[PDB]
RNA sequence: CUUUUGAUGUUAGGGUAUUGGCCUAACAUGGCUAUGACGGGUAACGGGGAAUUAGAGUUCGAUUCCGGAGAGGGAGCCUGAGAAAUAGCUACCACAUCUAAGGAAGGCAGCAGGCGCGUAAAUUACCCAAUUCUAAAGAAGAGAGGUAGUGACAAGAAAUAACAAUGCAAGGUUUGUAUUGGAAUGGUGGGAAUUUAAAACCUUCCCAGAGUAACAAUUGGAGGGCAAGUCUGGUGCCAGCAGCCGCGGUAAUUCCAGCUCCAAUAGCGUAUAUUAAAAUUGUUGCAGUUAAAACGCUCGUAGUUGAAU
RNA sequence: AAAAACCGUAAAUCCUAUCUUUUAAAGGAAGGAGAAGUCGUAACAAGGUUUCCGUAGGUGAACCUGCGGAAGGAUCAU
């Protein structure tokens, strides 16, 4: 009968819904990445308390523990693939530490404006939306991807970009164009 | 969902001084009499 | 038994246009306006 | 309604009559009843 | 409370597939209960689970799976390894179909669909290709099941632009900002590859195909709680707004409108219910002189708690 | 094979009784809300008789009075 698949929400409502400094805050952040919604950093910092409450519930147990020593590494070396935590970073102080912008830096948007390609974070954003820039053998067209630790040496243009060398420029442009020095000549 | 009976004005309390425009619905599923407020400024015309 | 004035002022107030103004920019640009507009011209 | 009957800080009927009004109403209630059954 | 009408037990038997008061005969007077029996209510199928959770908790669970029960309500029965079977039969009750009036025939709480009820819920579609079942077991069937249709129940990703030059503002020739003006790309239409039982969808490719990118985003607010107006007209304790406090009697920051602004955003309001908020049900963790609340007082059984070694 | 009888299983109908739920009603008697209504002045000051409790009787109403209490009293006091 009903399907078997599961679904499960992504971010999670405020609370408390005026608050000043909370609004500026969030103002902020959307303004200096470049990101079209609220929504958007409420999925983030929903993925960031996730991630936090595993650091915290694994900090509770003692050292040597079965379940600290395998769950720890095993989140210490998702957040090392994800470019969250550096090569200094050995505990799970840091993970429990590290902060909201420090998880937007990974998304698409930001990575592609930081590398070069498009002048503007809005530029990217509406670039990966038009579907211009490849993560390597892959092209995506989703701005909220997350690059790992690796793909970030080849995020570049798509093989299909007229930037990436296909289809030169404006057809209609170069057909009236031609039209009229065909004419003229 | 109810029937309308006829409408009604309704004082309001005494700081205030206002005449509700409510109406008397007879209960469908039910039968039973109840009195609902009208909201808006001339919704009351828009009821027969 | 005075139900006959009901909606008198919606009825009585004078009845202006909409004008014709520009379409207001939404999505991702909407929030750039109003980001970027609270630091340049201000200090 | 409990152990706080009277109090009379909001000028109030006095309880002790209000309780004899309502001794009366409850005799007057009762002798109905028993006449009718 | 149960106990003539089996209630509790013994003995013997009957019956069952088997044990058994399951039933029968005799006998005995037992069995349960304030640690709540026996009753009543449940808008009660139970569980796996769900919502909300700091930790405790509170509420929900008709509904993917498991178990139970039922096929309008009862009862009875045949076949069969397996049924007290219901798209099997028999009868009664309530409905209800055909009839030439003599008689026949029925059970959608299966899939669609209709009426009714309602605040409240889809197509009288396609197919056995997948999953699996039945058979005389490849080859046939299967409204099981799958596929599509309706579908803002929920859930996820994600458009409504981006960029270059002057004019203007701010700053020692840096940011924002109306003009131009070329790129980019979906939405859309068509063909195709593909997908598919067939088809559709997705994806991919090829043609056209954005300047007011009219390919034009809404919902609800702007006194406080609570982000955003002592701006402009109308009304004038009326109309109305307002969850609460309150606004409205000529200057209305609150009504009716326009402009602007705020919030969330393809979503946003409203109603009801529920959780947190609620340490306002308190085991964690409340309060009881005066806010509600120490029995008038003592004895006392059950209960709870009990010196050291 | 029809058919009949007897234990049993037992639908269904009717009578009676009880219980549950809903509901009509002359009359009676409350509560709440509303309006500038009528009568008085009960309480808050020693509220003009200190207030209040239990009980009993009486009165148009608030209320009054007797008995025994309390201070939440108007006295922490020769």
């Amino acid at each position: 009968p009903k399907s078997y698949r599961n679904y499960s929400k992504t971010a999670r409502n405020p609370k408390r819904p005026f608050e000043k400094e909370r609004l500026d805050q969030e103002l902020k952040l959307i303004g200096e990445y470049g990101l079209k919604n609220k929504r958007e950093i409420w999925r983030v910092q929903y993925l960031l308390a996730k991630i936090r409450s595993a650091a915290r519930y694994l900090l509770t147990l003692d050292e040597k523990s079965s379940k600290r020593i395998f769950q720890g590494e095993a989140l210490l070396r998702r957040m090392v693939r994800q470019g969250l935590l550096g090569e200094n970073e050995e505990k799970l102080d840091y993970v429990l530490g590290l902060t909201l912008p420090k998880l937007l830096e990974r998304r698409l948007q930001t990575k592609v404006f930081k590398l070069g390609l498009a002048k503007s974070v809005h530029h990217a954003r509406v670039l990966i939306r038009q579907r211009h820039i490849r993560v390597g053998k892959q092209m995506v067209d989703i701005p909220s991807f997350l690059v790992r630790v690796d793909s970030e040496k080849h995020i570049d243009f798509a093989t299909t970009s007229p930037f990436g060398g296909a289809r030169p420029g404006r057809v209609k442009r170069k057909s009236l164009k031609k039209q009229k020095e065909k004419t003229e000549a | 969902k109810g029937i309308v009976v006829e409408k009604v004005a309704i004082e309001a309390k005494q700081p205030n001084s206002a005449y509700r425009k409510c109406v008397r619905v007879q209960l469908i599923k039910n039968g039973k009499k109840i009195t609902a407020f009208v909201p808006g400024d001339g919704c009351l015309n828009f009821i027969d | 038994g005075s139900l006959a004035r009901a909606g008198k002022v919606k009825n009585q107030t004078p009845k202006v246009p909409k004008l014709d103004k520009k379409k207001r920019l939404t999505g991702r640009a909407k929030k750039r306006q109003l980001y970027n507009r609270r630091f340049s011209d201000n200090g | 309604h409990g152990a706080s009957r009277y109090k009379k800080s909001r000028a109030k009927m006095r309880w002790k009559w209000k309780k004899k009004r309502t001794r009366r109403l409850q005799k007057k209630r009762r002798k109905m009843r028993q006449r009718s059954r």
